[PDB]
């Protein structure tokens, strides 16, 4: 709703080819306005503001015009505020207003209403529209229709549409409380000027092409439709769309409709808009943008059940043909959200095939990592059962798509977070096990001498969260094999080794507990194997106090299963390498342990 | 040669 | 006035147990526990967070496997007219020695001392000194025992009187026992 | 030594009419207790008929009065005020002229306050003005027009005018000076898209009698109502505001007359010149 948001949008989108020096000049004129007004030179302020608004009547640098509009209108609103608070200083009700301030503001109005040019008059009058409150209870209402009609004198449709944009902006900012509506109709009455020959030869003389000229309208038209349609009734919107249908090359018009109109309203007209976009022409505004806006609206609204599939079909029947991958993905990322939302794993698998096909050639994915990231985030979000998510035959190749290191590790962290936060029971499914093993391998492989400690901590948390979600039921030999394989996989990362050592010891104790002692010969061999594993692993840990503590716990766990000394010898031999309190407690624990050895 | 816009004074505003 | 303290320790999560017993979690509710005394062996920050969502005051000492070493090694705190001294338990040179516990108690000059390394719960009054070993709330294993029933203590303090409700999970039922102490 | 003297008019807008009375106050701020000999005020009303670049071109006076506001005395330090008044009336049936600023008929009504001093100071003079409105006197006279090359009588070298069929109409040429000039203009066809459309208020003044006079025409204000190639069939609007008092109701006098007209001047891409010179019977109603 606020203009500042759209101000930033237009500024960020229309930085075009100095332009920085030109904006510096605009702000210098604003500063001169402020200083001159501060020195009680009112006429200098008014004249400089006329000088500024005169720059919006010219369109020499056609591409940059919307940002010129934003900046010069900012100075124009500065003038409005200055004069308004000055008259308020001289001075509630318009009748209650003293006659002196009334005289000053009438002088202001007669000063502005004697300018030679139409566009400066319109700008410097709509700027101070607020001041009309003092003259009468109905100054704004009686002055606004005249302002809308005055635009008819502007032929160049770009300037006309942006003047309507500013007028709607001031009407919303000053007297938001129907009259503004006519603006749009008048635009329609002059819409034909957009493709009318005069504008075309103007363009061809300046050195611009229609597909680039038209994209200068979307901001102004979007603001116009947002202002008029705001809380508009269904009948008014129906009439607007009805007029937008017959109006020749309504491509850009439909784009503005889908950008401004509520997605609730655009979704239920999905079939109509699909047909209209089909009827449009590809020479001017590309159809991919229109289908992108339709997808955006669908993301917020669900069309009727009777044709949703068909919509999808038509969408991907055209979206698939898009021959510029950069153009393709920018319209497919929005559609894939609906694909996942409204259709089963087969449809999402097919669209995944399509997107891999489109982005793979010439490594075009290299440039569109952000959108691939967003689509994969959405894909993961839509799926809760990871078994299904890995049943999709084109999940792993998509992951392989991210050949870059940083992005791939980021995606691995994301999927691991999804797993840990949406998995409350350990899994034996070979598919899940394999997929998670692959992703964790590629995630770990990132660490290196330049890796940061907190990065190591977060990755360790991820891999430990995984390894904590792998269980083999009663089977303990296979469970020990899994742990030893995980050790082989996660050698470099140390906390994973710590967790795996704790886990092998806990498994040995569980094997003890699931038989109430008298470990059978097979289990005797198994327990000897696990304790040998723990012995082999411990020396690898880099820490010192942790190494000693784990040696002690390994001694306890080995003593627990009648496997009788080497661990304590190793710990004692390590002692000389070793903070005083930690060592004291370690030796106290060692002495207590030996009390039963 | 004299307009209604170059004959409004600062004082009058 | 009735002051409620949750005495627990030896969570070991995830080193020796996935999580507390499924029913212990239910029997504990936020907003009903005034103080929380911990014997250590948290081993994680997540355990500390789960503790914080049970009460406001949380005193914790350093176990042999706590990930966070910034804990106090021995901590004496005052509740009501009682003073409770809390240490992990592994420090004692003879494990679970009454004489060692009494010597430490003298050293702090405290009414009651809490030690809980030996998962085997205990509750005894010796020389008018009350001593409670919570055991493990998670039923984790230890070298010194065969079966380790999960347990945790609820100490209610009223003026100079103390009534302790000890809860222990056996099989699939939680058994509650009551003990009484009165400072001479 | 010098101090501050000023003249203040009771009415903010200074608007006054025949039969009314002008009132005000002379206010002086003084840094010293200044002894003086007198401070006087003079109200005058005149019309400074210039001569075209004679028999009956002398300036004439409508009303005149003067009052020695202050006798010899002394003005203390601080603020001092003395009221003053004047009657606005004329002998017999004569009526006051409108406060008109022009180039060959300039009607004004002024107050002059003069202060007199002596050693340690000097005499000073101050001027002022107030607005006098002519009395109220309506039937609109819309003038449909068709700006075409064949309808421009002044255009005898028409070979250079490409075909166009501008239509439209002014809502009235008998314009209430307190209400705007309103009309429509439609470009029904333009081989050469319009380069611009303007509304030029020309004042014509006559300063003399039947024996001999010179009529002189000048432009009060030019405003532009359409820029660039407007859409064909679109009704461009013609909204014009009349100067507060830079314009007066047209006057018929034995010595001088003031009359007005509006020219619609259209410019075409080849810098062509259209000129439709409508009449303008301005009046105060």
């Amino acid at each position: 709703e606020p203009w500042t948001n759209k101000r930033g949008e237009i500024l960020a989108r229309y930085t075009t080819t100095t332009q920085q020096d030109y904006v510096n000049r605009i702000e210098e004129l604003n500063q001169s306005l402020k200083d001159a007004w501060a020195s009680d030179q009112k006429v200098k302020a008014l004249k400089i503001v006329i000088q500024c608004s005169k720059l919006l009547s010219d369109t020499s640098v056609i591409q940059f015009y919307p940002s010129k509009f934003v900046l010069i209108t900012d100075i124009l609103d500065t003038f409005g505020k200055l004069v308004y608070e000055r008259i308020f200083s001289m001075c509630f009700s318009p009748e209650n207003a003293n006659d002196t301030a009334k005289e000053t503001c009438l002088n202001w109005f007669f000063k502005i209403a004697s300018i030679r040019e139409l566009i400066p008059r319109f700008y410097v009058e709509a700027s101070i529209l607020k001041c009309n409150k003092f003259l009468s209870k109905t100054g704004i209402s009686e002055c606004l229709p005249r302002l809308t009609c005055m635009i008819r004198g502007i032929g160049d449709p770009l300037v006309s549409v942006y003047a309507r944009a500013y007028l709607c902006r001031v009407g919303m900012e000053v007297a938001p409380h129907e009259t503004l509506n006519k603006n749009f109709f008048d635009f329609l009455l002059t819409f034909k000027q957009i493709h009318g020959d005069t504008v075309q030869n103007q363009l061809v003389v300046q050195g611009v092409e229609l597909p680039s000229y038209l994209p200068l309208y979307p901001p102004a038209m979007d603001w116009i439709f947002q202002c008029i349609s705001y809380h508009a009734p269904e009948a008014l919107l129906t009439e607007m769309m009805e007029r937008c249908k017959k109006l020749g090359n309504n491509a850009l018009l439909l784009n503005s409709v889908m950008s401004a109109f509520r997605a609730e309203f655009i979704a239920t007209r999905s079939m109509d808009f699909i047909g209209m976009i089909k009827e449009c022409d590809e020479s001017g505004f590309p159809k991919h943008l229109l289908f992108r806006s339709l997808g955006l609206n669908l993301a917020l609204a669900d069309p009727p059940e009777s044709d949703r599939l068909q919509i999808l079909n038509e969408a991907w029947k055209v979206i698939t043909k898009l021959k510029n991958p950069q153009d393709y993905i920018n319209c497919a990322e929005v559609w894939v959200e609906y694909t996942c939302k409204h259709f089963t794993k087969r449809e999402v698998n097919t669209v995944l095939a399509d997107v891999i096909k489109h982005m793979t050639p010439d490594r075009a994915f290299e440039d569109s990592y952000p959108q691939l990231q967003l689509i994969i985030k959405k894909v993961i979000a839509h799926f809760h059962d990871f078994s299904v998510l890995f049943s999709v035959e084109k999940f792993l190749p998509f992951l392989d798509m991210f050949q870059k290191e940083s992005v791939r590790v980021e995606v691995c962290k994301c999927i691991m977070d999804a797993f840990i936060k949406h998995q409350q029971e350990p899994t034996k499914d070979p598919v899940i096990l394999n997929a998670l093993l692959h992703v964790c391998k590629t995630m770990h492989d990132s660490v290196n001498a330049l890796t940061l400690e907190d990065e190591k901590r977060m990755l360790s948390y991820l891999i430990n969260g995984f390894i904590k979600m792998v269980s083999f039921g009663r089977d303990f030999e296979q469970q020990l094999s899994f742990y030893v394989e995980s050790r082989s996989m996660f050698c470099n990362l140390e906390p994973v080794l710590v967790q795996l050592i704790h886990s092998v010891n806990r498994l040995a104790m569980e094997t003890r507990k699931v038989m109430k002692g008298n470990h059978s010969r097979k289990t005797a061999a198994f327990v000897r194997a696990c304790v040998a594993y723990c012995f082999i692993t411990i020396p690898s840990l880099a820490g010192i106090f942790t190494r000693l503590n784990l040696y002690l716990h390994s001694g306890q766990v080995a003593l627990a299963n009648q496997c009788l000394d080497a661990f304590f010898k190793a710990a004692i031999s390590l002692v000389p390498e070793v903070s005083e309190s930690f060592l004291l407690e370690f030796l106290c624990n060692f002495f207590s342990t030996l009390l039963i050895v | 040669g004299n307009f209604a816009f170059e004959g409004i004074g600062d004082e009058d505003l | 006035g009735h002051r409620l303290v949750l005495v627990l320790g030896d969570l070991h999560i995830p080193h020796r147990c996935n999580s507390l017993p499924a029913k212990f979690k239910k029997l504990l509710v936020p907003g009903k526990i005034q103080h929380i005394l911990c014997t250590g062996n948290l081993c994680t920050k997540e355990s500390y967070d789960y503790l914080k969502t049970l009460a406001g005051d949380v005193h914790i000492v350093r176990g042999d496997f706590d990930e966070n070493l910034n804990y106090p090694e021995q901590k004496v705190v005052t509740v009501g007219q009682f003073k409770i001294g809390l240490i992990h338990g592994h420090q004692v040179i003879p494990w679970g020695d009454m004489a060692s516990l009494a010597l430490l108690q003298r050293q702090f000059d405290v009414d009651i001392l809490i030690s809980g390394h030996t998962h085997k719960f205990e509750a005894f009054e010796h020389e008018n000194k009350f001593y409670i070993n919570p055991g493990s709330a998670t039923g984790a294993y230890n070298a010194l025992e065969t079966n380790i029933i999960p347990s945790f203590v609820l100490m209610d303090i009223q003026a100079s009187t103390v009534v302790t409700y000890v809860y222990q999970l056996i099989g699939d039922d939680v058994k509650v026992e009551r003990i009484e102490y009165k400072k001479p | 030594m010098g101090t501050a003297l000023d003249i203040k008019i009771k009415r903010a807008n200074k608007v006054y009419h025949a039969g009314e009375v002008l009132s005000g106050v002379v206010v002086i701020s003084s840094k010293d207790s200044v002894q003086h000999q007198g401070v006087s005020l003079t109200m005058e009303g005149t019309v400074n008929l210039q001569l075209s670049a004679y028999n009956s071109v002398k300036p004439i006076q409508i009303i005149n009065s003067t009052i020695e506001m202050v006798k010899p005395g002394k003005f203390p330090s601080g603020k001092t005020e003395i009221p003053f008044e004047f009657p606005l009336h004329l002998k017999g049936n004569k009526v006051l002229y409108e406060t008109y600023h022009g180039v060959f008929v300039n009607i004004q009504y002024t107050l002059r306050c003069d202060m007199k001093r002596s050693l340690l100071a000097k005499d000073l003079t101050k001027t002022c003005e107030f607005i006098v409105h002519s009395a109220p006197q309506f039937t609109p006279s819309p003038v449909d027009f068709t700006i075409t090359p064949e309808t421009l009588q002044n255009v005898k070298e028409r070979a250079l005018l490409p075909k166009f069929l501008l239509r439209g109409h002014l809502n009235s040429t008998n314009c209430v000076i307190t209400q705007p000039l309103t009309g429509e203009l439609v470009v029904e066809s333009s081989e050469a898209a319009i380069r611009s459309v303007e509304l030029q208020l020309v004042r014509v003044e006559t300063c003399g009698c039947a024996e001999g006079y010179a009529r002189d025409a000048t432009e009060i204000q030019n405003i532009q109502i359409a820029d660039g190639d407007v859409c064909r069939g679109l009704s461009v609007p013609i909204y014009m505001v009349f100067p507060r008092l830079f314009t007066c109701p047209t006057l018929e006098t034995t010595n001088f007359k003031v009359e007005f007209e509006v020219n619609i001047v259209v410019l075409l891409h080849p810098d062509h010149l259209i000129t439709e010179n409508f009449p303008l019977k301005l009046c105060r109603i």
